[PDB]
RNA sequence: CUGCUGAUAAGGUCUUCAAAA
RNA sequence: AGCUCGAGCAAAUGACUCUUAAUCAUUGGG
RNA sequence: GGUGUACAUAUCUCCCUGUCACGGAGGGGU
RNA sequence: GUAGUACAUUCGCAAGAAUGAAACUCAAACGGAAUUGACGGGGACCCGCACAAGUGGUGGAGCAUGUUGCUUAAUUCGACGGUACACGAAAAACCUUACCUAGACUUGACAUCCUUGGCAAAAUUAUGGAAACAUAAUGGAGGUUAACCGAGUGACAGGUGGUGCAUGGUUGUCGUCAGCUCGUGUCGUGAGAUGUUGGGUUAAGUCCCGCAACGAGCGCAACCCUUAUCGUUAGUUACAUUGUCUAGCGAGACUGCUAAUGCAAAUUGGAGGAAGGAAGGGAUGACGUCAAAUCAUCAUGCCCCUUAUGUCUAGGGCUGCAAACGUGCUACAAUGGCCAAUACAAACAGUCGCCAGCUUGUAAAAGUGAGCAAAUCUGUAAAGUUGGUCUCAGUUCGGAUUGAGGGCUGCAAUUCGUCCUCAUGAAGUCGGAAUCACUAGUAAUCGCGAAUCAGCUAUGUCGCGGUGAAUACGUUCUCG
RNA sequence: GGCCGUAACUAUAACGGUCCUAAG
């Protein structure tokens, strides 16, 4: 049957929020829950190639502070700083010029073990022809082989242009969904096809959690530095 | 808040959300100028909320 | 027609009561939170990504 | 295909006459859950049976239940057309609370003027052996002694 | 422990493929 | 009226369903 | 009486059942 | 299949027996054996408010709301057994609105790409106006065009238009039931089987023994929240009858000890304990079935419209009405009606708001007007207790319907808001065949709060507390 | 022995309802 979402789940208890900023009234709840929405929505749809795993948002009564962590941070970057200038300029198209800007590239450790990222290239790979059987299946050897526990792809549609719609899963591992300890990471994409969309849906297992508290602390951007910048 | 999981009808299937507003207290009876400088590089973190009141 | 409802719902019309709440991310018209200005079905999506703060499911 | 027993809860005796029955048939005259409401009823028709009777109220209540109190109970079991009856002897405990529940809904049908005395006047009648929880206690006594010969099928 | 207990319009998806990684 | 004595069939249009049958209404047609 | 002589059949409403028939409750028509 | 039929022949008193085709038609056959399911008015075992034992209802009356049908210019569309019908819709007078009538518009109400300038868009006042829109005004923030304000301009925008049987996402149901599979191995020519069946124990494919099986994954359980006892931290805006209360951390309950029997899991009883053997409740819902629901939350393949199926506005409509069904409210009453005094909650909410007090009014409310951005101020607790009166009647029950006078919101209350007062006083006296919910703070019953909301016969939905029951012998029957 | 209705071109009625008789 249905199942409730595995981040929604588990949000509150062990995940932190990817907003966290506290409103004056009602009117501006509104306004700035629907401006982080456009800012994340631009940064995942385009600027794709880069590999944004996730970005985070942080305001106060005026200052918004962006933290974008991308696998590959050279292409937001650019040629010597140059559309890091113009994804300032929608950023601050998007919010206002009234507010403080202190976007801030995060290069993210240990990449492949990311549930947004592998989605990501599954739905490349879906949309570039490529057949389904060998893409999740690289995909998955890869996964386990950055050194994670059980990863479970659900890709669901019409199948390889077919006039019915089918389901394909791959669970390699163990991934315990009822478990609240299980540090599950769960995305969902939309690989748009000539012959309509296909929902790809991954879910990484990344082990347990075995230290209370509401994280506020990294997940699996530190194996590796995670230090980059163009903040202030 | 209370919201329908169905796009369309059984409203009798339907979820809870709760946001909790955490409430402290703490109020010092003199506090000078050696104590507020010190107070001004305290950077408290964004979730946390101060009302002050002199 | 959603795109010119939008539009006028934001344009202010003529008379006080005319004005009703919309969706914002969306254009639904009825079963809007005007606590978070955004109906239910994306408050749910919302809740689901971590998008509003302090916003945990409940257990009661 | 429960294959459980249920619980019993404690029946507690009465802090006036000390005695459970009280309690029981205040349970039994319950109505919207108003326990003060049921216990001024009981106690009204326990005043007017001391007006009336000039005899000990809690040995006229005993005499009353006991008298009605029955002895067999028919179960419908049916096999292929209508319903062939079968006398089984109860429990002390079914026995008591089907006699309050008689004692009740007959109670709570004659013609008299408030329930304090409608209850109060089923009382003294029933301790004489001429009421209605009488009648029924013969019905179903009759019914019995007639479909005696099923007694050994049960199921 | 043998009461009674009758019927349900037509045609239809759904496996594309292992060549292989 | 196309047929049997405005009626009922026949025909058509829609509703209905994955599509039909059946059904539902409407309907021209002396 | 709509059909055979107030009756039955038939008609309508509600139960029954996945649905229909059967079955049960009620109503009306010379 | 025709068909053991027809003709001819032999036997027989007769029924008939023996012998026995073809014309025509199909791609297979009431073919054989075996396998996996489903089903059985076939057995064995086990579960669930399923049956049983009780409580209170529904079907009968009036009203609210939804639906079917019919009507209409439209009565927008969707949901249709369980799993639709107080459902989408957590607010239809205008808007919403997608429908009808009518007045107006065309790279358009909204957007990008291009050649191009910015020295505007608003808002409001005049006249024409049902308003859309037109002719004139203040010509406007700003920052030289940043955003936006334009001209030119063709790609195009736009669609709540069709297809949920082309889809993504989300959801109902079996069902919180205990199942669904895989790797290696073995058996079988093969589908396939084993493991998953067998014996004990559970809510459980939960666990332990047995065993050609050895392991593993999802599901189960635990980890998460809350209620029940206590310690510590802190004492204002709680308490201030001094240790309640609020909220962080922690202790506590682990079949931990004991007796019985079992190989072992484990089952039952006792002790202490606030709590005992999943302590109560919630979140949590496997593979899949119903081509289940949604193109009308959103996105989207394909088809269709492109001076119209796109856009603005005014009016009407979604509120109709011989009827039928579902879900609820109010009752048919002395366990009560009316009047007076009066005690005891929790949770939540509040600066276009909560509104204390006072004055006015028969009352809805009006005016004045403090307090509160809130453990501080505000949102009257009712059932319950006592007293008075009614005295079993279609009534001092019951309030429908109807006429009149007012209050509030709002440009605007006729279609179509609700409240108060006065007046009238339908049905209904326990509801046929047949059905529903519920196993303790549960059913029943009484109030309070919030969401959408200018206002709303929400009697609906989501929450909170006060009083507070009856029954479970058992699986013969009934549904799953 | 009668009467009435009834099958997806028409036609008919395998079938159904009913009155009477000792039986049709
Ligand atoms: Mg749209
Ligand atoms: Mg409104
Ligand atoms: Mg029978
Ligand atoms: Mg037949
Ligand atoms: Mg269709
Ligand atoms: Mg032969
Ligand atoms: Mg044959
Ligand atoms: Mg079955
Ligand atoms: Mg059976
Ligand atoms: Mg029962
Ligand atoms: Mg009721
Ligand atoms: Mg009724
Ligand atoms: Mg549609
Ligand atoms: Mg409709
Ligand atoms: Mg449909
Ligand atoms: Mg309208
Ligand atoms: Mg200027
Ligand atoms: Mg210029
Ligand atoms: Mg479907
Ligand atoms: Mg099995
Ligand atoms: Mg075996
Ligand atoms: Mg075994
Ligand atoms: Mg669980
Ligand atoms: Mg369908
Ligand atoms: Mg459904
Ligand atoms: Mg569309
Ligand atoms: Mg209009
Ligand atoms: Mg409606
Ligand atoms: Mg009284
Ligand atoms: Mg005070
Ligand atoms: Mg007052
Ligand atoms: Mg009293
Ligand atoms: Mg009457
Ligand atoms: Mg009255
Ligand atoms: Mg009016
Ligand atoms: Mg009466
Ligand atoms: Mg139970
Ligand atoms: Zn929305």
């Amino acid at each position: 049957g249905q199942k409730v979402n595995s981040n929604g789940l588990r949000f509150g208890i062990n995940k932190n929020w990817i907003s966290r900023w506290t409103a004056n009234s009602h009117a501006q709840t509104a306004k700035w829950l629907i401006e982080d929405e456009k800012i994340r929505n631009l940064f995942f749809v385009n600027y794709r190639n880069a590999q944004v795993s996730n970005v985070e948002i942080e305001r106060t009564q005026a200052t918004v502070d962006v933290f974008v962590y991308a696998a590959q941070p050279a292409f937001l970057i650019g040629s010597e700083n140059k559309n890091i200038q113009k994804i300032t300029k929608q950023i601050k198209q998007i919010i206002g010029r009234t507010t403080n800007l202190d976007l801030t590239i995060n290069e993210i450790g240990s990449p492949m073990l990311s549930a947004r990222i592998i989605a990501r290239d599954l739905a490349n790979a879906i949309e570039a022809r490529v057949p389904l059987r060998t893409a999740m299946r690289q995909s998955l050897i890869k996964v386990l082989k950055a050194g994670a526990n059980g990863i479970k792809v659900l890709v669901s549609g019409r199948l390889n242009g077919a006039e019915i719609a089918r389901d394909k899963m791959y669970i390699e591992g163990n991934m315990p969904l009822s478990t609240l300890r299980a540090d599950i990471d769960y995305a969902l994409e939309k690989a748009q096809t000539t012959y309509g969309v296909i929902g790809v849906k991954v879910w990484i297992n990344r082990g347990m959690i075995y230290t209370k508290g509401l994280n506020r602390t990294p997940a699996h951007i530190l194996h590796p530095q995670k230090k980059q910048p163009n903040r202030q | 808040i209370t919201i329908i999981r169905s796009p369309h009808v059984d409203k009798a299937s339907r979820e809870q959300f709760e946001k909790n507003r955490h409430k402290r207290l703490m109020i010092l009876v003199d506090v000078n100028q050696g104590a507020i400088d010190s107070l001004k590089r305290i950077k408290i973190p964004v979730g946390v909320t101060l009302r002050f009141s002199k | 027609a959603k795109k010119s409802l939008k539009v006028k719902q934001t344009r202010i019309p003529k008379f006080a009561v005319r004005a009703y709440t919309r969706c914002q991310r969306c254009g639904r018209a009825r079963a809007v939170l005007s606590h978070f200005g955004v109906c239910r079905l994306c408050f749910r999506e919302l809740a689901y990504a971590g998008a509003i703060p302090g916003v945990k499911k409940a257990s009661w | 295909m429960r294959k459980n027993r249920a619980p019993k809860r404690t029946v507690l005796p009465d802090p006036v006459f000390n005695n459970t029955l009280v309690t029981r048939i205040i349970n039994v005259i319950m109505e919207d859950g108003k326990k003060g409401l049921a216990q001024r009823i009981l106690y009204g028709a326990f005043d007017l049976i001391e007006q009336r009777t000039k005899e000990k109220p809690l040995t006229v209540f005993e005499r009353a239940v006991g008298n009605v109190m029955p002895r067999l109970e028919l179960r419908v079991r049916r096999i292929a057309g209508s319903n062939y009856q079968v006398p089984t002897e109860v429990p002390q405990d079914r026995k008591i609370a089907l006699a309050l529940r008689w004692i009740a809904m007959f109670a709570r049908k004659r013609h008299e003027k408030t329930m304090l005395e409608k209850i109060a006047n089923e009382i003294i009648d029933a301790s004489n052996n001429t009421g209605a929880a009488i009648k029924k206690k013969d019905d179903t006594h009759k019914m019995a002694e007639a479909n005696k010969a099923f007694a050994h099928m049960r199921w």
